[PDB]
């Protein structure tokens, strides 16, 4: 993946060096900032169902047009199968807030993923919406802490300029 | 070999009878008490070159004739140093190995059987290793029940050589 | 006499080895199970006498020569010698089930029980039978609940039966 | 490559799982004995030059026709290159510490050894030999036990540190056997 | 970065007299003139096309590329000439696979291996965005050709000694073979493909045919299995003065 | 010592469920005359069987559908089927045009769909 | 023999954008 | 009595249950919507025999060479087989239906499907084709949008169901893959 | 001499029954298995020399009294039959292996063993321990985790033939205790 040690790592195995006292620095980053976004992906965890269930149909509000015939959402599995690739999204948001980094996103869900949408003719801009939804419906004392809601928005529009 | 589940099974045996509830209680509490007799062996083998040459240390700073001494029973020569450290991780090896079975069965079969007779023949003074005992149950760091367990077969070895 | 965890203990001290960090968590996995080798234990040892008298009820109704005057099991000397080794068999193997290792097993039941029935001429074809039918007996009394959180235990009823296959083999 | 954190999202990642606080309670025990990982690992590369050229050449000791005629240890041209190699083996072990996952150690530095070793002539029991030496230098440094050089740290145990490098350097002997 | 082969064993890489010709501004290089300029050139066909022995009305249609080289003195740009050619499309791209033509840019133009699928697939990626002429100027304006070759030298295979990983060693030497060796041997089927795909490694007598003069090449093989298990969990232990730990 | 026979016969006895070959099913029937107390619902079960003669509509049916298709007697070819055991004679008449097949030929009877 | 501070194309360049 | 219900089947032979009048009519208020889902479940077993006589007909529609020479649903009672097993799967799915829930199908009928399909030779990569076009009449029949029949049902909507029948139809596709 | 298929018979014979029913059916899942027995000792019978010469001299790394003046593996003539005396019995456990059944084992070359070597001097203490050596190069082969080579097979599980060869071998070294 890319995280904060395969950074320093890979750097450090380009130049034939040993890990020296600037990589050693890097990763007590990774210590003093991990209670924030292992709690923004513990909570993302048992609260999947609502979230999804809350971000797939703000898209279909917003884009009523899908549910037109010969469209994408045509029936009921089409609804079913953009229910399922947006809690494919929350997972890998999960997954980079676990390993501190940008790398089960760009390379489990977003490599390949203009080629895909563009051949199945499936929009972006319904991906972008349900993304976007979740962003705003975060509030900082209740459903999380206020760091952990740095960490979770974060990842969260990472996938939102990938997409855009 | 005399483990909680081979003193219950023979415990019946000499009884001519089946397992009653009498030996799966006994059997029982030592599935209860596994966890931190496991624990504890795994923690003392990843200390275990740290605790043997701190030990050994420790005898030569309290024994300090037992480096000066001519003779083939002092630590004072090459082959004396190396067997005095080679002893002190044998009767560590046997903690280990009494806290994965849960007796003192291992170290009753391996070391204290004719422990007596090899100490008088050999000259070895059992007050060297009770000072390296003593220092394995003060450096190994655990805590809780996982230092009750490893004590307690430490100051056994104490025991029978005191 | 081994248990589970002395024969693991026995084969390093043989090298002089500490206990590596994979040997203790196979080790552990034996602690999990735990309570339900104890069941299996003592479903077998509460019902031993319906086991051992429902099979050689059904082993003489199969091979009547064995009760004809005259037969190896005639005369109540012989009779009640035949019902006893049945026992000793069952006693045997749910030693080595609650010890996870059959070493109690094969060292001070089965170790000569070939040679011990051929020279005094018991048929020990017949006594393989009769492993046979406390085997099946045993396993269906096994894997019922009556009384029991509902679980898998068929890794633990895999390995009674492999202990009465042990024993079978041996005697004939 | 991938890191301690990394491996376990792919793990999860075969069951669609999320990563949850039964999955998690692993993850937050090695943040919290990561002063200790970091603690370690400049205790190896702070002696790491003093490690491989008394591991190659305690090789030497044990075996003396690795530098007679007919040895690959012979010249300069062969033993600076055995001296390179088991400064790249000490690297790659502590990348791998660091990370702690050797996945790392085992597709840049280990796929392929064995093919190159046995097409150069390079001896591979003696090899061993010298990966074997310096497993029990690293441990003696992380523990604190060396007989020259006791460094300054605080009090606790590393002793899961200390059979956790072992464990990499005993992946370099199996992978070139 | 020591590598006991390099300037030992092997010969010194060819090429241009200095790279500071082309700040001096009454020439553009050292002017090596028609016996110093040609047996670079032999060199340069030696190199970009394996030894795939052109013909003299082969070499007439490369009449062009030449006339610019002995003017312009850039090697790098002499080589990107030559593999737009049809006669290096006609040897290395028409009757191969995909990944024969890809492994054999990693030979001409890098002289070393592919070391990854990843690397291996972002050159199919960009075959996809503007055909051969993509892949052909991304390795040649790359930075490792940059810091290896430059304008100056022949791109030649190199003996590193700190390879970024042990597997790019093993399929350069698969690579290039023997000096009595081309590369048509094979009809298409690219010789690395299996490995780089799987992740396993190549075969030890393939890979010392190609070592050179003096390097053991061939012994150290065990009458028993060539590669690795990766299945098999050993058992090493080390010896404490008590008994044997088994650190696993 | 160990009896390969009876361990992987047992072994395979608790992994594999009992009720798979064994062609049961639950058939449901529902009742309804419109009224309340008329809509009983019965979850029996019953072996179902394979039925012999009905295959013979859609075996027969699909092979004359796939008989006239153009564009799926290519893309969708057949294995190169070997006749059967019949000797020959020697005589033409009995060789080339047996009695099985003899005077037969296919008789197309269109009509509406 | 390859000199690092050193250019290919760059080169091509700025003979030709000084005397634009 | 829905307990009841999974007695009869696992007896391994044939046991006979219902409910009354009575019954039912306690059912359908403890359970929700339980008239749209004794109406959906009619709708599939009034019209089963044609489903299944369109969906293996349908399989060889698309691909056949399975009644090719040298194919799996020729030579005669092959055909019989595989049209046994269309209606086998076709009453699990609707007592699926019926019964709310997939926990007596994945364990009663898909378990062990998979490897008994591999070891005979039934081509697994057809069969799932062949569920897909149940699938596809299943949604017809639910949502009453079968094109050839038309039943006559009380007005609503039914796509909570349709979506349920459509989710037990994959499981026997995922078991098969 | 029995294999696994005379095993059934002889216990069929004692009541005078027919086989059939249940016992057939455990016979027609021993044969599902009979390609991966028929892989398995193909893996062995492969790696046959270098399986004795490893296990006769990791005896003797562990006991080198046993090459001293005065040892039994000592002179030329009685290391010879030493290495001849290892691979008779693992030519015999390859047997037990394939015949599924270890009648042919325990009566042509276990009964008796103990008593021949105590006879001659062998000391039964080093040939339990080069025998449990062979027993962990053979579950290795099986299962496919040698660290020396890698062999090919289909994919699947065999640990069921690993658990039968180890107690193949568990049962030479407790007859020659
Ligand atoms: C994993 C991340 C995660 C989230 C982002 C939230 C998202 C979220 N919010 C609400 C539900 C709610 N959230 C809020 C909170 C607010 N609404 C406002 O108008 C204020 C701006 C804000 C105060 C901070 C309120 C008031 C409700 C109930 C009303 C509603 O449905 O929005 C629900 C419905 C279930 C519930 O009530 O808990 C969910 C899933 N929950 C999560 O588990
Ligand atoms: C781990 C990351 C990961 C993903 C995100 C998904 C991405 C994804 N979704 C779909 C597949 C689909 N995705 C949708 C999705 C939608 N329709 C809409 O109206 C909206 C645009 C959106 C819901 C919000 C639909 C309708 C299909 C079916 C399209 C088709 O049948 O071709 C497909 C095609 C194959 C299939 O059917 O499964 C893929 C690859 N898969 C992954 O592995
Ligand atoms: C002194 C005698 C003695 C015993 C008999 C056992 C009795 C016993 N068994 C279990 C606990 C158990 N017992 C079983 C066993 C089985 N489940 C089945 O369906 C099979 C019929 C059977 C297989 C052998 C299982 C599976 C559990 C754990 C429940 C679970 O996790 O599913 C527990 C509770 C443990 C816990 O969950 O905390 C106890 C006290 N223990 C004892 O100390
Ligand atoms: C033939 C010649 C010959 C040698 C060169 C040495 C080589 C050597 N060094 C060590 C062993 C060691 N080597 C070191 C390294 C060092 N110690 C320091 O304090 C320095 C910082 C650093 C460079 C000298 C350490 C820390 C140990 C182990 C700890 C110890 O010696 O107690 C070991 C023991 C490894 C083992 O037990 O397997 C051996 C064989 N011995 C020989 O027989
Ligand atoms: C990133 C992973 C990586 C490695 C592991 C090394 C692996 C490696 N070693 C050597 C090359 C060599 N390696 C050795 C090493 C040894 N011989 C011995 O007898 C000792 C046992 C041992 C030292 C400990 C020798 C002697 C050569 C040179 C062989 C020769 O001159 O013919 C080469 C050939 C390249 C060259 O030198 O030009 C490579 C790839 N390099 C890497 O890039
Ligand atoms: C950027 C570089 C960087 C480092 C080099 C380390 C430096 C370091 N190590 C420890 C801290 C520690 N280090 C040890 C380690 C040991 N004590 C022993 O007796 C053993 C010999 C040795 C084992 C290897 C222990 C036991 C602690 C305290 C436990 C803990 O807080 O993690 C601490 C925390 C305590 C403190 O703040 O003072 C720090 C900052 N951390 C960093 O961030
Ligand atoms: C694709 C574009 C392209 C062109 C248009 C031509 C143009 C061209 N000609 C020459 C190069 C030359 N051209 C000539 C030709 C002549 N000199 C004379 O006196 C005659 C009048 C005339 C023949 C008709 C000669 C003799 C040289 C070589 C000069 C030298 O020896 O340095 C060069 C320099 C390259 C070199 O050093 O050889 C170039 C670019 N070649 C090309 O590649
Ligand atoms: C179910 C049984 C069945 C049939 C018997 C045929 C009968 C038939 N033929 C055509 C339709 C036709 N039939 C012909 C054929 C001919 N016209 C000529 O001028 C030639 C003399 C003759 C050639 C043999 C032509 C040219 C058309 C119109 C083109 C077409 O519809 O494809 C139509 C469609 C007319 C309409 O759309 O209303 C029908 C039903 N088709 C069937 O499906
Ligand atoms: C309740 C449990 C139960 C099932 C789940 C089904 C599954 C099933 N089908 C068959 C058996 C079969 N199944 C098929 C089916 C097909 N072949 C095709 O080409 C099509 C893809 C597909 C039908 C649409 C055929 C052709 C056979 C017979 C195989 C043969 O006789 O060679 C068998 C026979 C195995 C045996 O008897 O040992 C079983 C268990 N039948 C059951 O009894
Ligand atoms: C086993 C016997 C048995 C049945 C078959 C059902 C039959 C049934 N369902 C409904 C009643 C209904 N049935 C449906 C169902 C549907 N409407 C649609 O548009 C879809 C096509 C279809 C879904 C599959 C709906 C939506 C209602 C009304 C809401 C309700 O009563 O649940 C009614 C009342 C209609 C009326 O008032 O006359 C009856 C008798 N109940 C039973 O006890
Ligand atoms: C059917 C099975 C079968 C066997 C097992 C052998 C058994 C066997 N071995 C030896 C003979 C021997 N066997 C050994 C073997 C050993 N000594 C050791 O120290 C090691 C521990 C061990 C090797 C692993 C030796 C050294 C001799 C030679 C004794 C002698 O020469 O007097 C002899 C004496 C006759 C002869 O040598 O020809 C016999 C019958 N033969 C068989 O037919
Ligand atoms: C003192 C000297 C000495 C030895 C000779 C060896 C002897 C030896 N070999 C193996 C262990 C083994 N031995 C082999 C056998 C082979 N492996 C191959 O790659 C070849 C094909 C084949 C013969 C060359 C295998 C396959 C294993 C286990 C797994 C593996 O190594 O890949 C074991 C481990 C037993 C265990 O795990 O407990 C031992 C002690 N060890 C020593 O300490
Ligand atoms: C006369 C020569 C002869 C042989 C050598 C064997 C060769 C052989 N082995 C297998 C087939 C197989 N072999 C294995 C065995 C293994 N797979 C593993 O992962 C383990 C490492 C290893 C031992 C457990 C497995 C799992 C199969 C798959 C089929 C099955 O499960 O039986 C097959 C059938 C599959 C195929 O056709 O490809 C054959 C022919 N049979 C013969 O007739
Ligand atoms: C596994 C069970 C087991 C135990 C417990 C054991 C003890 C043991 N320690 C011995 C010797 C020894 N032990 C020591 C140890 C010491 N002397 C000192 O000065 C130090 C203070 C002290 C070290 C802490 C020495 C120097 C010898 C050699 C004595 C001799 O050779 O006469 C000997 C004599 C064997 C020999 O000559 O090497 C035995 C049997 N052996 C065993 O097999």
């Amino acid at each position: 993946m890319k995280s904060v040690i395969t950074t320093v790592v890979s750097a450090a195995d380009a130049a034939g060096r040993f890990p020296s006292n600037s990589d050693l620095e890097s990763i007590q980053g990774n210590i003093q900032r991990s209670a924030a976004r292992l709690e923004a992906a513990e909570k993302l965890a048992g609260n999947h169902e609502a979230v999804v269930k809350e971000a797939g149909d703000a898209c279909f509000a917003k884009y009523a047009y899908l549910k037109n015939p010969g469209e994408a959402g045509e029936n009921q599995e089409k609804i079913n199968k953009c229910y399922r690739d947006v809690d494919h999204y929350m997972r890998l948001v999960n997954y980079c807030l676990v390993v501190g980094g940008t790398g089960p996103l760009d390379e489990w869900g977003i490599a390949g993923a203009r080629e895909v949408y563009r051949t199945l003719n499936l929009p972006t801009s319904a991906y972008v919406a349900s993304i976007a939804y979740t962003r705003d419906r975060l509030c900082v004392p209740r459903d999380m802490s206020a760091q952990a809601g740095v960490e979770f928005s974060a990842y969260l529009d990472y996938l939102i300029n990938a997409l855009s | 070999m005399k483990t909680p589940i081979t003193e219950a099974i023979a415990t019946a045996d000499n009884q001519g009878r089946f397992l009653s509830n009498t030996e799966l209680q006994a059997v029982n509490g030592r599935y209860q008490r596994a966890t931190a007799s496991l624990t504890a062996a795994k923690a003392l083998t990843g200390s275990a070159q740290r605790l043997i040459t701190g030990a050994a240390q420790a005898v030569y700073n309290k024994f300090p004739y037992t480096t000066q001494m001519p003779g083939p029973a002092y630590a004072s020569s090459a082959i004396g140093k190396a067997k005095c450290a080679r002893d002190i991780g044998y009767y560590l090896r046997m903690v280990t190995y009494c806290l994965v079975v849960g007796g003192t069965g291992p170290m009753d079969e391996y070391l204290v059987a004719g422990l007596e007779e090899i100490n008088r023949s050999f000259d070895l003074s059992p007050s060297w290793y009770i000072e390296a005992l003593q220092y394995i149950k003060n450096s190994h760091g655990l805590s809780g029940q996982v230092a009750n367990e490893a004590n307690a077969y430490i100051d056994y070895a104490i025991n029978t050589l005191s | 006499m081994l248990d589970a965890f002395a024969k693991v203990v026995a084969q390093a001290d043989a090298r002089g080895e500490f206990l590596s960090n994979t040997q203790i968590d196979a080790l552990s996995k034996m602690v999990k199970e735990g309570n339900q080798r104890l069941d299996i234990v003592n479903k077998v040892t509460s019902n031993a006498s319906a086991i051992v008298t429902n099979s050689a009820r059904a082993l003489f109704a199969e091979q009547p020569q064995l009760i004809q005057p005259g037969g190896n099991a005639y005369t109540s000397r012989r009779m009640a010698a035949c019902l006893r080794d049945m026992e000793i068999v069952l006693r045997y193997v749910s030693y080595a089930m609650i010890a996870g290792d059959s070493s109690v097993l094969d060292d001070r039941c089965l170790n000569g029980l070939r040679e011990t029935y051929q020279a005094l001429g018991t048929p020990g074809s017949s006594v393989a039978v009769a492993i046979q039918k406390m085997k099946d007996a045993s396993v269906a009394l096994a894997n019922d609940t009556t009384g029991t959180p509902i679980g898998d235990c068929s890794s633990l009823v895999a390995e009674l039966a492999g202990y009465f296959d042990r024993a079978a083999v041996s005697v004939v | 490559m991938l890191d301690a954190f990394s491996r376990v999202v792919v793990n999860s990642d075969a069951k669609a799982a999320y990563v949850g606080g039964s999955d998690l309670q692993a993850l937050k025990s090695f943040i919290a004995d990561g002063n200790k990982r970091l603690d370690a690992v400049n205790s190896i590369v702070s002696n790491a030059s003093c490690m491989v050229s008394d591991a190659v050449s305690g090789m030497i000791c044990e075996n003396p026709g690795l530098i007679s005629p007919g040895g690959n240890c012979y010249t300069n041209r062969r033993m600076a290159a055995c001296l390179r190699d088991g400064e790249i083996i000490l690297r790659y072990v502590s990348y791998a510490l660091l990370a702690g996952d050797a996945s790392v150690l085992e597709d840049r530095c280990l796929n392929g050894l064995k093919e190159t070793y046995i097409a150069l002539g390079v001896p591979t029991n003696s090899s061993i030999r010298a990966v074997s030496i310096m497993k029990a230098q690293a441990v003696a440094f992380i523990t604190n036990t060396a007989t020259e050089r006791k460094m300054s740290f605080a009090a606790g145990d590393c002793t899961s540190l200390a059979s956790e490098v072992a464990s990499y350097f005993d992946r370099v002997g199996a992978a070139i056997s | 970065a020591f590598s006991s082969i390099q300037n030992v064993l092997t010969d010194a890489p060819l090429g241009t007299p200095s790279a500071m010709g082309f700040l001096d501004e009454r020439t553009e290089k050292p002017l090596m003139g028609p016996s110093e300029m040609d047996e670079l050139v032999y060199a340069v066909y030696k190199q970009v096309f394996g030894n795939a022995h052109i013909m003299e009305s082969e070499r007439a249609e490369l009449r062009d590329a030449e006339s610019l080289f002995r003017y312009l003195r850039d090697v790098r740009e002499f080589v990107r000439a030559l593999a737009k050619s049809n006669a290096y499309t006609s040897r290395f791209l028409q009757g191969n696979q995909q990944y024969r033509f890809f492994e054999l840019n990693f030979k001409h133009l890098l002289g070393r291996g592919p070391r990854s699928l990843e690397e291996m697939a972002s050159h199919s990626a960009l075959y996809a965005e503007g055909g051969f002429e993509a892949v052909i100027d991304a390795i040649l304006d790359s930075d490792e050709y940059a810091q290896e070759f430059g304008s100056t030298v022949v791109p030649y295979c190199r003996f590193k000694g700190e390879y970024p990983t042990n597997e790019e060693f093993n399929r350069m030497l698969v690579l290039k073979g023997a000096n009595s060796t081309s590369d048509k041997a094979g009809k298409g089927r690219s010789k690395l493909c299996y490995s780089i795909a799987a992740g396993c490694s190549q075969n030890w007598l393939s890979m010392s045919k190609a070592l050179p003069f003096g390097t053991e090449k061939g012994t150290g093989f065990n009458l028993i299995s060539s590669s690795r298990n990766p299945a098999a969990r050993p058992r090493i232990g080390t010896k404490i003065p008590g008994g044997v730990v088994f650190s696993s | 010592v160990v009896l390969p026979v009876a361990r992987a016969g047992l072994a395979a006895t608790a992994k594999k469920n009992q009720y798979m070959g064994t062609s049961v099913a639950p058939e449901i029937v529902l009742t309804d005359k419109g009224s309340d107390m008329s809509r009983k619902v019965k979850t029996e079960d019953k072996k179902v069987a394979a039925d012999q003669a009905a295959a013979m509509g859609i075996l027969a049916n699909m092979s004359l559908y796939a008989s006239l298709n153009p564009v799926k007697r290519m893309t969708y070819k057949a294995k190169e089927q070997a006749p059967a055991y019949v000797k020959k004679t020697g005589n033409p008449v009995e060789d080339f045009y047996p009695s099985s097949w003899r005077n037969m030929a296919p008789v197309i009877s269109l009509s509406a769909n | 023999r390859r000199t690092v501070s050193f250019n290919a194309r760059v080169a091509r360049n700025k003979s030709q954008a000084k005397k634009i």
